[PDB]
């Protein structure tokens, strides 16, 4: 997961 | 009459893990669901069982601390008379030298580790024998269960099957990664059992846990909470920053066996490293070894902004999420809450949930527990102010996925948790969820000068009674006129704004000369955005505006009559509006009508700071009527400033  | 010898107690491995769909799990050891009757045969050495003349007593205990006021001990006779939904023992078969007996538990049973023993009075003298121990897990097969499934392809997917898919990617690509959750390999029960053996409950009040564990709601919940490490008796270390050298990557993981196993191995200390899906499918784990039906889901989100850089550089919002859902009656809360209740195990208490999917979707955010944090999950609010107008950079809550019952598809359940856009229905869950409103623009009131420092204003109103928490960016960056931002130039950032009811605020951020001087653009222009976030309902408020910085006023006096071709004088000045000098300062004067040649004067010295400067020129006027005199201004560090005045003649 990466911030989006 | 000889007194009774037990020769062994067979626990019936084979048809009881058949019988209880725990074969897998009846290594050597009898694990079995409650609510449903299971067997075992004592082997009598010389005569056997007489009714009329033996009396057995059963008894079991769970836990460190047993009572029977708080369900973790039992009593109870063998006898024919079977109460339904009690402790019961009575006789099924009985051969030369074997009775068969046939036991059954309460649905609503404490789930743990039992030890079995068996008292045998014969009149007079009487003996005890601890017969063994079994095991005794959530039952979705049985209808007095709070786990019960009515489908029985779906008992198979939510708690019987080994392996399956969890969602990844984005809502454009969904990529689905396969999963050994292998709730019933060797070791696993057990370490389950550990898991809650160490909980803060049962440190707290380890008969008191050791009861609660009757139910699916509170076990839930404890799982949702031992999954993370947080104290570090939790099961893995999270970790997003894409350094994970000293440990596993999130993303190598294939399966819980190994995690659970290491956990336990290291004396219940951290696994590193985990993730959203790795949390989730580790407490799907865990859940369906106890015999909770459950499944893993993922949510998607996009976007398209102040927002975006906001979240680049504790809740936050990733690409996708993922949480479990666990299937159980709701007897604690109103009725019509049984179903699927998210459990999120992803890092008021480390533990989140279990909350009804249902009460999700109607908006519904007292149910406990934490219905806010789920919501905010799959439902954002942004708005933007232009000067009120929804904005759609950002979409939170798309293609909610989970795999199908018995297929390698998967399914869409979005449904479950969210109205249609439009729908009347998702605008009473609105209304529901956050009982005019809350507003937000860039002030200034004031002039801008070129070369000054000067306030902006994040203008916030709220027009409710409610009482808002929120977090303020608020920033400036030069902005040229093809509309590209330049570099920042001045930031303000508040992580606790409150936000009275019915009141307003005006934030300030100090633009100042220094910051911007050189940064700025062709333009003269600096872009003020703010951001308001309020975490708790998820809502973001958008306020952008563009600022015009101003050249000085070129100052122009007409000395002398106005009549019809006689003489003039023009006074023309400025004042310096940097903090700094001016060189080489040139001003340039025409107007036809007025002067025939175009005066040039130049100006020897510098001119200092917030010094005025002035120069005259004689004109001529020659006509009767309006002329315009015309001026430019000349500096190194301040160029092309125009000014004009209006002169009648008579």
């Amino acid at each position: 997961a990466v911030p989006l | 009459a000889e007194e009774l010898v037990l020769e062994r107690c067979d626990l019936e491995l084979e048809t009881n893990g058949r019988d209880h769909h725990t074969a897998d799990l009846c290594r050597e050891k009898l694990v079995v669901r409650r609510g449903q009757p299971f067997w075992l045969t004592l082997h009598f050495e010389g005569r056997n069982y007489e009714a009329s003349v033996d009396s057995l007593t059963f008894s079991v205990v769970t836990g460190p601390a047993p009572s029977q006021e708080a369900g973790t001990k039992a009593r109870f006779p063998l006898r024919d008379a079977v109460e339904e939904g009690d402790w019961t023992a009575t006789v099924v078969d009985q051969q030369d030298c074997t009775l068969s007996l046939q036991l059954t538990t309460p649905a609503n049973a404490p789930i743990g580790l039992y030890r079995l023993s068996l008292e045998a009075s014969t009149g007079y003298q009487g003996s005890s024998f601890v017969l063994g121990h079994f095991i005794l897990l959530f039952n979705a097969w049985c209808p007095a269960d709070a786990v019960y499934l009515d489908s029985e392809e779906e008992r198979q997917e939510y708690v019987l099957t080994q392996q399956g898919f969890i969602y990844q990617g984005s809502a454009k690509f969904i990529k689905n990664i396969p999963w050994n959750f292998g709730q019933f390999e060797d070791g696993i029960l057990d370490i389950c059992l550990i898991l809650l053996d160490v909980n803060p409950k049962f440190l707290k009040n380890a008969g008191r846990d050791c009861s609660r564990r009757s139910s699916p709601v509170y076990v839930g919940r404890v799982v949702s909470g031992m999954v993370n490490c947080n104290d570090d008796q939790g099961v893995l270390l999270g970790r997003w920053d894409n350094n994970y050298g000293d440990g596993v990557s999130p993303m190598s993981w294939i399966g819980s066996v190994d995690i659970l196993r290491r956990w336990k191995n290291h004396g219940c200390q951290r696994v590193k490293y985990g993730q959203c899906w790795v949390f989730a499918a580790v407490a799907c784990t865990v859940l369906r070894c106890l015999g909770i039906p459950t499944r893993v889901v993922t949510n998607y989100n996009s976007a398209h902004n102040l927002l975006i850089e906001y979240f680049r550089n504790s809740e936050m919002i990733w690409n996708f999420h993922c949480w479990v859902e666990s299937w159980m009656t709701r007897p604690d809360l109103q009725p019509g809450y049984e179903g699927w209740q998210a459990l999120d195990p992803t890092p008021g208490t480390y533990c989140c949930g279990p909350v009804p999917v249902r009460a999700i979707k109607e908006g519904d955010l007292s149910t406990k527990y934490d219905a806010p944090f789920v919501f905010a999950e799959v439902n954002a609010d942004v708005v933007d102010w232009i000067q009120k107008s929804i904005n759609r950079s950002l979409i939170v809550g798309l293609k909610i996925s989970t795999k199908s019952v018995g297929r390698d598809e998967r399914e869409d359940i979005t449904h479950t948790y969210k109205y249609p856009e439009g729908s009347s229905e998702e605008r009473e869950a609105f209304t529901r969820a956050n009982h005019t409103g809350m507003a937000m623009r860039i002030r200034v009131g004031q002039s801008m000068n070129m070369g000054s420092d000067f306030d902006v204003f994040a203008h916030i109103t709220n027009n409710t009674a409610e009482e808002y928490v929120c977090r303020l960016l608020l920033c400036a960056r030069t902005v040229s006129y093809n509309g590209i931002l330049g570099p920042e130039c001045g930031t303000k950032y508040l992580l606790n704004l409150n936000l009275e009811p019915f009141s307003e605020k005006s934030v300030p951020l100090c633009i100042l000369y220094e910051k911007y001087r050189d940064c700025l653009t062709e333009s003269n222009l600096i872009k003020v955005r703010a951001l308001l976030v309020e975490p708790v309902i998820n809502s973001y408020l958008l306020a952008e505006r563009d600022l015009y910085l101003e050249n000085p006023e070129i100052k122009i006096r007409i000395l002398g009559e106005p009549k019809q071709k006689r003489k003039l004088v023009a006074e023309v000045s400025l004042q310096n509006p940097l903090p700094v000098a001016l060189e080489g300062c040139t001003f340039t004067v025409e107007g036809a009508g007025l002067t025939e040649e175009q005066k040039t004067v130049e100006i020897p010295d510098p001119v200092e700071a917030g010094e005025e400067v002035k120069v005259r020129m004689d004109l001529l006027p020659l006509h009767m009527g309006l002329h315009k005199l015309v001026v430019n201004f000349e500096s190194d560090k301040l160029k092309a400033v125009k000014g004009f005045r209006n002169v009648i003649i008579g």
